[PDB]
RNA sequence: CCGAUAACGAACGAGACUCUGGCAUGCUAACUAGUUACGCGACCCCCGAGCGGUCGGCGUCCCCCAACUUCUUAGAGGGACAAGUGGCGUUCAGCCACCCGAGAUUGAGCAAUAACAGGUCUGUGAUGCCCUUAGAUGUCCGGGGCUGCACGCGCGCUACACUGACUGGCUCAGCGUGUGCCUACCCUACGCCGGCAGGCGCGGGUAACCCGUUGAACCCCAUUCGUGAUGGGGAUCGGGGAUUGCAAUUAUUCCCCAUGAACGAGGAAUUCCCAGUAAGUGCGGGUCAUAAGCUUGCGUUGAUUAAGUCCCUGCCCUUUGUACACACCGCC
């Protein structure tokens, strides 16, 4: 998960983007589960323009 | 005060003390004639108006909930 | 033929309409037919408000989705036949339209 | 001159005290033929001054619960209590207001957060602003609680409050809180 | 109360007051005007707070010597 | 006419179509490289664009 | 002797309540919804339709003639909207028609009294939110 | 000094055309008036005994405001509130049949006629007795 | 003319077996009365062509008495069938109205009669608990404690 | 059973007769605009819908 | 944010942003919106008015057979920025008042890093593991139950009355919905019958076209009542009648006639709230074959007090102490 996480990443960042984030979250390693998370670049949160800023999945 | 049993219908000991001494003071309303005489109140209504017939009260408001009198002007 | 033709537009987003009918009735001054002025109906608004958890358990919290609809009028009155001159719709997706005869 | 009602011309009503002179608003610009005006009089503090005082009473004399929009209804029994008020006094009504207004704000309060021994703490003088407020409130209680359980109707009831508070007789519920008011005070200096 | 005016706004009008000297004045209608065409303001709300902000700074800058 | 719906239950459909298509699309090209689905709707016709970024498959 | 086209249209709007006043050089003559304007509901309140009127005399309105039409509000706002649309009219009458001389000397007594009689009120209303029973009552909570 | 019904007191007006439809007796009147109730949501019936001389003064002073309407406009015209005991207030229509009949006893009377469309109107007859008693409550009230 | 009492005044009548005040008005006086409300007051002073603005006490005798036939005997009178209380009886079928305590032992036998049958409605009320289907969860436990 | 009883009872109304388009329940469906959707479904499903959240 | 500054350059959040409300007699338009003007009517006048007044009566896109967008609708644009003045402020960041101004603080949506063994496997053809799988924990069918009552608690509705209730008349709203793939179940003008709930036929509306000028409630104006558990209150309960459904009993809902119970402003405590706000007051949507005391929105009437504080309950920043780190509901 955490080498799979970095050429995804890599590669939206090397296409040409202003920033990424991916969260991973489920039963990794033990079985309590976590979420970790991979962010680089710009990235804005809140109010209208991240309806048309980023892309969510 | 426990219950104020008015006086529904008139009685003589009454009646005249509604015809002397009632038109002569400023105010004069039926709450006010009700409480004083211990009569009901809905016969201060009528008693009221029938003074209006016999001319020697005057009316000022008319109102369906304050309706005010008053007595005749001396002087 | 004589003919007269009521068209309506009807979408959603205003920026897709306002350009839909700003060229629709630019065509029409150069091909000289006498156009009636855009009739702006009153927009209807579609409004759901559901709860926002999918459960049960929380602050009350609502969710209020509000869809916008959007209705020009525009009439084609020539004196002479109007069919043939304007075949053509020029139209996008997000809008649509609808030909009324003057008799429908 | 603005014949407030229709009657009862407002130039000849004066404020026996500079204190309150400023504060209330009988004066001929605050001159008006109705007590009913929705001007805004809650936007900004020190704006509850230039509003009539005669509709500060129509505004205070709706309370528990069943009257809490009604203006009509307020406006109409201030309108047949002051006539009321015109025919037992023979003065004029808003002269009644002003003297009852200033008769009824207690001078003096008690507050404090501390130990208190009967009510409050610390004797405290009150201010001109608060006089008129409380006063208002006052005289709207004791013309409420007489008129809940009696034959007498609100337009009466509230004469002989403001009456009774105009020449001063213990008998006014708005004077009789005061005189308590000033005696706590007095204990708490 | 609450007229504070945040980074984007102070800065734009510190870089275009600057390199625009020439071209403003001390009125908000007519500086609001200017900085239509030598900047690209997305919002009107953002560039009249910004032409606020310029006549006041050209009102200090007529007097002192300011940071700009 | 009566037989024709109401343009506040139509409009209601058309997003019922989309959100349809697009779930549909999304399940049998998942593996496929699938991006979106744009509608290009006429009366005569309606057309429905994959964009999809290994078309080959 | 027979000039037409002096007409000026004002309206005058309070709580969702909107009344146009259609001025015309005519005689003595106030009428809205085809009534007169003391044959009215709110007889409490009639003095505040008098106050304009009153304020700047008979003479004023005497080669004034208004007709007034309300669609929407309610009772009170009623009266807000027609006591604003009546004085604005005039306003806009001298305005328009003689010089502003008379129409400042006209307009300074209404805005010295009341303010309303040429502003409307701005406030309409607020909207309820989900956490209790109106705009802002909040909805009573408890904790055991 | 010509007067209309619209330039006169509406309360004064409906008062003086019952007195006159009292007056005269050729107002069609059921046999259940003494005893229905004029609304489903009225718990007691009306005071006066010549409340259908009210009724048909009042709505014929509305068919000269607006025509056009039938039994279901004039029941919601004299609608007005339920208290239905503990459960919250609601708006509830009045008696169908007592607008219905007030309207049929008109046609008798032959002051209101039905329309090309749904509905009844006023005749010319109608019309002038509506403002010529306006008149005469316009000069009393003055005088 | 708001006069003084008449000599003939009855301050408590006696109708049927139930006393009415005279210092009240005469429709609502009756309604002491049970099974008399004050729809079926309003109505049968109508029918007797009385007058509604005097009070209770000063009818004549022979007007209460008018008055209380009439009441008793609705079928005859043009009162109408829908305004009755024992409408299409269990037991006989007839259009009866009755305002005494004959109301109460016909409540009674409507009671035995369900309690005889044991009907679910029969039985609630042996049982003392509600008939109408509404919830005991939290309600009616003033009279329990 | 047999033809006659598999699916006799009626459900031509109520909860019973009307399910989810998408998740298949019978609780939570909005039927407004003849949406027919879930509770849930119907939050998942909005922005592709056309519904967007303005306030 | 200004300023200092072992930091400089930044990033998110806040702001900015989107929607909403308030001014635009400025622009574009409107027979699915109307206003003026004109011509027919209909009535009141007539002493005579005569351009008298009124009509939601009819006409002038029944295309040559009026104009106009103020009212209404909805697009493009403007307008408000601490902009001007005075004082305060390091005279910087900004603050206070005021003139002119529609507005000098309109409400919401969105909303950071990190976290909780917080809630949902009863939302899903989201799902791991375990269990059952034919006498099924699958599924269908019939009935019952989820309603059941010595009791406690929570959210609310109704009232305790005369600032009221009853009766009659008067007279003004805005959101929004309305005939269905499966899926059967629409919103209703008008006429007639009945007292009511209701019924029967004509229609209209897939809708600014019809419902609908949504003739709402409150309130207002008159009547009766008259300080009593009364004409307040309608709880409980009998009888009768309709509607929806296959099915109404444990009463679905509604109507009518019957009874008239507590309740006279409620202890300790406790909830919410600052301007179109509380509160009064009704109306739509969701649920629905039947339906609201629920909730979500809308409208009418419209205030009192306050422009402050950290006292109580808490929150943030700095300093400080710690034997706490499952973190004071700690440890001991
Ligand atoms: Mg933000
Ligand atoms: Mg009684």
């Amino acid at each position: 998960v955490r080498r799979a996480c970095y050429g995804v990443l890599r590669f939206i960042m090397e296409s040409g983007a202003k920033g990424c984030e991916v969260v991973v979250s489920g039963k990794l390693r033990g079985q309590r589960a976590k979420s970790m998370k991979f962010v680089d670049g710009l990235m804005i949160h809140s109010g209208d323009p991240v309806n048309y800023y980023v892309d969510t999945a | 005060r426990d219950k104020l049993n008015n006086l529904v219908l008139f009685d003589k000991a009454t009646y005249d003390k509604l015809c002397k001494e009632v038109p002569n003071y400023k105010l004069i309303t039926p709450a006010v004639v009700s409480e004083r005489l211990k009569i009901r109140g809905s016969l201060a209504r009528a008693a009221l108006q029938e003074l209006l017939s016999k001319g020697l009260i005057k009316l000022v408001s008319k109102h369906r909930a304050q309706v005010i009198y008053t007595r005749n002007t001396k002087g | 033929a004589i003919h007269r033709i009521r068209i309506t537009l009807t979408s959603r987003n205003v920026k897709s309409l306002e350009k839909v009918c700003a060229d629709l009735i630019r065509g029409a001054k150069e091909k000289n037919l006498k156009v009636k002025g855009p009739v702006r109906m009153p927009t209807k608004t579609l409004r759901i408000t559901t709860r926002k958890t999918p459960c049960g358990e929380g602050s009350k919290t609502w969710d209020r989705f509000q869809m916008r609809i959007h209705k020009r009028l525009i009439d084609l009155h020539s004196p002479s036949e109007i069919v043939k001159q304007i075949t053509s719709i020029s139209i996008e997706p997000g809008v649509e339209v609808e030909v009324t005869i003057a008799d429908a | 001159d603005i014949k407030l009602f229709g009657k009862w011309s407002t130039d000849d009503v004066q404020i026996n005290d500079i204190s309150l002179q400023d504060y209330i608003a009988v004066k001929e610009k605050y001159a008006k033929y109705l007590p009913h005006s929705a001007g805004r009089y809650a936007a900004k503090r020190f704006r509850k001054a230039q509003c009539p005082i005669v509709e500060r009473l129509t505004n205070s004399m709706m309370m528990h619960g069943r009257n809490n929009g009604k203006k009509l209804m307020t406006v109409r029994i201030v309108k047949h209590a002051f006539e009321i008020i015109h025919l037992l006094t023979g003065e004029n009504p808003l002269q009644v207001l002003v003297n009852a207004i200033i008769n009824s704000g207690p001078r003096e309060d008690s507050t404090r957060i501390g130990r208190a021994g009967t009510v409050r703490r610390q004797a405290v003088d009150v201010s001109p602003l608060r006089r008129v407020n409380q006063a208002i409130w006052l005289l709207c209680t004791g013309a409420r609680e007489a008129a809940f359980r009696n034959i007498k109707t609100i337009a009466e009831c509230l004469a002989d409050e403001l009456i009774n508070a105009a020449k001063g007789s213990s008998n006014s519920y708005a004077i009789k809180k005061k005189d308590e008011l000033e005696r706590v005070a007095k204990s708490n200096r | 109360m609450g007229r504070v005016r945040t980074k984007t706004v102070k800065k734009a009008a510190r870089v275009i007051i600057e390199k625009y000297y020439t071209r403003l004045g001390n009125d908000f209608h007519t500086n609001k005007r200017v900085c239509e065409e030598i900047a690209i303001i997305p919002s009107k709300k953002l560039r009249n707070k910004i032409a606020g902000y310029v006549t006041h700074l050209m009102k200090r800058i007529q007097r002192g010597p300011v940071r700009g | 006419m009566a037989v024709q719906i109401s343009k506040k239950r139509k409009f209601v459909a058309d997003g019922i179509f989309k959100a349809e298509l697009n779930e549909f699309l999304t399940r049998e090209l998942a593996e496929d490289g699938y991006s979106g689905v744009e509608v290009r709707v006429t009366p005569t016709r309606t057309e429905i664009i994959i964009l999809a970024t290994r078309t080959q498959n | 002797s027979k000039g037409p086209l002096q007409s000026v249209q004002v309206f005058g709007r309070k709580k969702t309540a909107t009344a146009v006043a259609h001025c015309k050089r005519g005689n003595g003559l106030i009428k809205v919804n085809g009534r007169p304007l003391e044959m009215i509901e709110p007889r409490t309140l009639q003095y505040k339709l008098l106050e304009p009127v009153l304020l700047l005399g008979k003479e004023r309105f005497a080669g004034v003639d208004i007709r007034v039409r309300v669609k929407g509000g309610g009772h009170v706002a009623q009266i807000y909207a027609i006591r604003q649309s009546i004085s604005k009219a005039l306003v806009a009458y001298y305005q328009k028609y003689v010089d502003e001389a008379s129409k400042k000397e006209i307009k300074d007594i209404l805005i010295q009294y009341d303010r309303t009689l040429l502003v409307a009120d701005p406030r309409r209303c607020e909207s309820k939110k989900f956490g209790g029973p109106g705009a802002r009552a909040r909805y009573q909570k408890s904790y055991r | 000094p010509g007067v209309t019904v619209k330039d006169v007191n509406q309360q004064e007006f409906v008062r003086a055309l019952a007195a006159f439809l009292k007056k005269s007796g050729k107002l069609k009147v059921p046999e259940w008036v003494d005893t229905v109730k004029l609304a489903k949501h009225k718990e007691l019936a009306p005071y006066d005994e010549n409340w259908f001389y009210t009724r048909a003064a009042s709505t014929a002073r509305h068919l000269y405001l607006r025509g056009g309407a039938g039994v279901g406009s004039m029941t919601k015209i004299y609608g007005g509130r339920q208290r239905n005991g503990v459960m919250p207030s609601h708006f509830s229509r009045g008696s169908k049949s007592v607008a219905r009949r007030v309207l049929q006893a008109l046609e008798g009377l032959k002051m209101v006629e039905k329309d090309q469309d749904g509905g009844r109107k006023l005749t010319p007859q109608g019309q002038r007795d509506l403002d010529r008693i306006a008149g005469q409550v316009a000069a009393a009230n003055k005088k | 003319m708001s006069l003084v009492i008449p000599e003939k005044f009855q301050h408590i009548l006696r109708v049927l077996n139930t006393n009415i005040d005279g210092r009240r008005k005469i429709a609502f006086a009756i309604t002491a009365i049970k099974g008399v409300g004050r729809r079926y007051a309003h109505v049968v002073l109508r029918k007797a062509d009385i007058d509604l603005t005097k009070r209770a006490g000063e009818l004549t005798e022979d007007e209460v008495e008018r008055v209380i036939t009439i009441m008793q005997n609705p079928r005859q009178y043009k009162i109408p069938d829908w305004f009755l209380n024992r409408q299409k009886d269990v037991k006989d079928g007839k259009y009866s109205q009755v305002l005494a305590n004959g109301l109460d032992n016909k409540l009674r036998e409507d009671l035995e009669r369900l309690k005889k049958i044991r009907a679910h409605r029969g039985l609630r009320h042996f049982w003392g608990l509600r008939v109408r289907g509404q919830h005991t969860k939290t309600t009616g436990r003033r009279g329990r404690t | 059973g047999h033809q006659q009883l598999y699916w006799s009872h009626p459900r031509k109304f109520g909860q019973g007769s009307r399910s989810c388009r998408v998740c298949s329940n019978r609780h939570g469906l909005i039927r407004k605009y003849g949406l027919n959707m879930c509770r849930q479904c119907f939050r998942q499903y909005a922005k592709d819908i056309g519904f967007i959240k303005l306030d």
